[PDB]
RNA sequence: GCCGUUUAGGCCACGGAAGUUUGAGGCAAUAACAGGUCUGUCAUGCCCUUAGAUGUUCUGGGCCGCACGCGCGCUACACUGAUGUAUUCAACGAGUAUAUAGCCUUGGCCGACAGGCCCGGGUAAUCUUGGGAAAUUUCAUCGUGAUGGGGAUAGAUCAUUGCAAUUGUUGGUCUUCAACGAGGAAUGCCUAGUAAGCGCGAGUCAUCAGCUCGCGUUGACUACGUCCCUGCCCUUUGUACACACCG
């Protein structure tokens, strides 16, 4: 009747994604559930070097771009309809929520 | 008998055999043939002129009189022993030796 | 000087260095490095890195050895 | 053989993470996508 | 002390200083380099820590027989500089002499073929590519 | 045991244990073979297999499941192009897996399921022995 | 604490992780340039062409050709080193259904290397990868010798990528062993984890990195000034300059 259910959450803006990950731990607290979370994995800077100018003229001048993306993952006990019905709340745009069931 | 030239073949050559010739290469070895037909007994059999550089010489060639082109002109070229393991690259010049 | 070429000549295995040339060199401080006559006493190493070894099987002069092929002397105490 | 997605052109081409676009393309639409100038 | 020790070795015409060690005494022929001389020194069984001069005879012509027949002691095929020959087939090891011989029997080969790099041989010109704007 | 003696004599003394202890097989490319794409000429040492082998078993018995392209890296070390710059190149195969199937057919080690190879318990004895007779 | 209208500030000092704005960047005014870009853009005015095409696509060649001058660089001229053992310490990143194993590839076997076959993991803090980097350290060999420094030029031969490797794609094996003895006049970058040394990643990419953009590792000499040279800002001054002293 309970399983391991880890929800893990990705995002580009990191006060949009903690907050829908504080909500979900806190609405997992209210149910008395074993919340094991959250966990915080290493940022990912997607990183990409462009010459500004556009034909190669002048100084040669780089602009660094870069995307952070950030992992977040909260475990879970329960059965899926539970927490299907905790991870129902409003979503903040942007955040991913890809709820599995671990082994 | 061609597996046993292919050990006589260098590196190269032989790589580009075990790659599967094409169907280009299978049309220009028969025109060397029906040349050597079509010459006169004991005679300069008419010219095989080519647009492949890219085709390597092999033993039933020899005799053949080709005319690799080197992107201008049909230059035509004569096989000996010797000529056996390279391209008909080699012996079309694409371009001319420099005079100050 | 050509103490590597020098290496097998009549002389070099006959006394040179077996106490006819180097009961002094160490000497002229008491106490020279192998290492540094190389150039005082002209001749260099390797005729006689391989000596500064058979004064060691012969019981003359003690030693150090270290990273840069750094060899040392002290004639007797 | 390999293009921007944008403009069609042969040179400068970011295929990186799949983006496969232009130098000046992808300058023109790197805040549209999501990249950032941070330093 | 090498009472007989021997400045000059004449070995396979090429010179060979005796004031050397072996290993590196027997480079000085034109197609042995210092691999090859290694595998010399190892197979005809000589002490390496020996200078070229402190030698024995008997000890050169086991050198000579190694070098002159490098597939009888088996030193294997690709150790040879002469593999898969074309003027016959064999995996020879030429040697100080014949490599100038048999160099200028390939170039005179590609000469006479018209080869491409055979002219560019002639012609005096890089051979293998390289570009030539700035380069000579 | 092994950790506290310095890896230069522990090796040392173990590369003389493999020579007087019994024997192994040695191939017939030992003399030729320069354990190195990028080296310049063999092992100066006639007595370098049993190094290798010394100096080989100590990465077993302090690590746990290493293949033969981890080894690899391991004694590789750095190439120069001539004219371009060096960069870093990887030792050979065939040294590194026949000293291991050696090992393998003296009982020093052993081949790993999950991958890789470890040390025996009677592997482990017998480096500890000879540990414990080093100054 | 001392100097200073004892203002704004400045120098010194305990403390402190830190006392140059703590270090390094990003962003960045008005006015301008006949600066570069019509070869990034189905961005664009006008002109030219528009079928026997300056359109498109195919095949082959060139863009790389070589007496020579120039610019950024890579390798060096050795012993504060080269070679061969032993020893072993990072960070930033990367991994398109990538066809039926496929991008990064562990593991096992064959092979001297190059490379190959098989069983597999990973869409990734999970597998490659604690990224087992080099310089460095260590013990030997060399011995002042264009030498075992240097690795150009070239022969033969093997393998790999790719539809195809020829004016050598690249990687291996043996052989060949050039100049180069620390560089004239000139000239560049640099003030602390900096210069310099060392290697690694990504971009390009089927294959090719001596480049560029990043990253760590080892880690100094000198100065803490000045306006002499090259310029820059503000004021006063002269002017027959205003396209402005290249007047
Ligand atoms: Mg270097
Ligand atoms: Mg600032
Ligand atoms: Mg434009
Ligand atoms: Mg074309
Ligand atoms: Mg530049
Ligand atoms: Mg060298
Ligand atoms: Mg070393
Ligand atoms: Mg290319
Ligand atoms: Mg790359
Ligand atoms: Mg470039
Ligand atoms: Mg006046
Ligand atoms: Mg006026
Ligand atoms: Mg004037
Ligand atoms: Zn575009």
């Amino acid at each position: 009747v309970q399983h391991r259910i880890r929800i893990t959450l990705s995002s580009k803006s990191v006060k949009n994604l903690e907050k829908v990950c504080s909500d979900l731990v806190k609405g997992a607290k209210e149910k008395q559930l074993k919340v094991k979370g959250p966990v915080r994995m290493p940022t990912k800077v997607l990183n990409i070097t462009t010459r500004k100018s556009p034909c190669g003229e002048g100084t040669n001048t780089w602009d660094r771009f870069e995307m952070r993306v950030h992992k977040r993952v909260i475990d879970l006990v329960s059965s899926p309809d539970v927490v299907k019905q905790i991870t129902s709340i409003t979503i903040e745009p942007g955040v991913e929520v890809e709820v599995t069931i671990s082994d | 008998s061609t597996d046993d030239l292919v050990q006589m073949f260098p590196a190269r050559a032989r790589r580009r055999f075990k790659r599967g010739l094409k169907r280009k290469p299978m049309a220009l070895v028969k025109k060397l043939r029906k040349a050597k037909k079509d010459a006169p007994a004991g005679e300069k059999p008419e010219p095989v002129r080519t647009h492949l550089r890219n085709m390597i010489i092999v033993p039933e060639m020899i005799g053949s009189l080709i005319g690799v082109y080197n992107g201008k002109t049909f230059n035509q070229v004569e096989i000996k022993p010797e000529m056996i393991g390279h391209y008909l690259a080699e012996f079309s010049i694409s371009y001319k030796p420099v005079k100050h | 000087g050509k103490q590597k070429e020098k290496v097998n000549n009549a002389v070099l295995f006959d006394q040179a260095t077996y106490d006819k040339l180097l009961t002094e060199v160490p000497k002229y401080k008491q106490i020279t490095p192998s290492v540094l006559s190389e150039r005082l006493r002209i001749n260099g190493s390797l005729a006689r890195r391989a000596i500064k070894d058979l004064m060691e099987r012969g019981l003359i002069r003690m030693v150090s050895i270290h990273s840069s092929q750094q060899i040392f002397t002290r004639a007797t105490n | 053989s390999r293009v921007c997605r944008v403009c069609g052109n042969s040179h400068g081409l970011i295929r990186k993470y799949g983006l496969m676009c232009c130098r000046q393309c992808f300058r023109s639409n790197a805040k549209d996508i999501g990249f950032i100038k941070y330093r | 002390a090498g009472e007989e020790f021997q400045h000059i070795l004449r070995v396979l015409n090429t010179n060979v200083d005796g004031k050397q060690k072996i290993m590196f005494a027997l480079t000085s022929i034109k197609g042995v380099g210092r691999r090859f001389s290694n595998i010399v020194c190892k197979k005809a069984d000589i002490d390496m820590n020996k200078r070229a001069g402190e030698l024995s005879a008997e000890e050169m012509d086991r050198l000579m027989a190694v070098v002159h027949n490098p597939r009888q002691f088996k030193v294997p095929d690709w150790f040879l500089n002469r593999k898969k020959d074309y003027k016959d087939g064999r995996f020879s090891q030429v040697v100080s002499n014949a490599v100038d011989m048999k160099l200028r029997d390939d170039l005179e080969r590609l000469k006479k073929i018209r080869n491409h790099r055979g002219l560019r041989h002639y012609w005096g010109v890089r051979v293998r590519g390289q570009h030539t704007k700035t380069t000579g | 045991t092994v950790k506290d003696v310095n890896p230069h004599e522990f090796v040392k003394a173990y590369s003389a244990h493999l020579k007087r202890s019994g024997k192994m097989e040695l191939p017939e490319w030992v003399d030729i073979v320069k354990t190195a794409r990028f080296k310049e000429l063999p092992p100066s040492d006639a007595d370098w297999y049993y190094i290798r082998a010394a100096s080989m078993a100590r990465k077993i018995y302090l690590r746990q499941g290493i293949g033969i392209g981890g080894f690899q890296k391991i004694y590789g070390g750095r190439q120069r192009n001539g004219s371009r710059p060096p960069h870093f190149c990887k030792s050979s195969g065939a040294v590194s897996r026949n000293i291991l199937q050696e090992l393998q057919k003296m009982g020093i080690i052993d081949v790993d399921p999950k991958g890789g190879r470890l040390i025996t318990s009677q592997g482990r004895r017998d480096l500890d022995q000879v540990a414990g007779t080093v100054p």
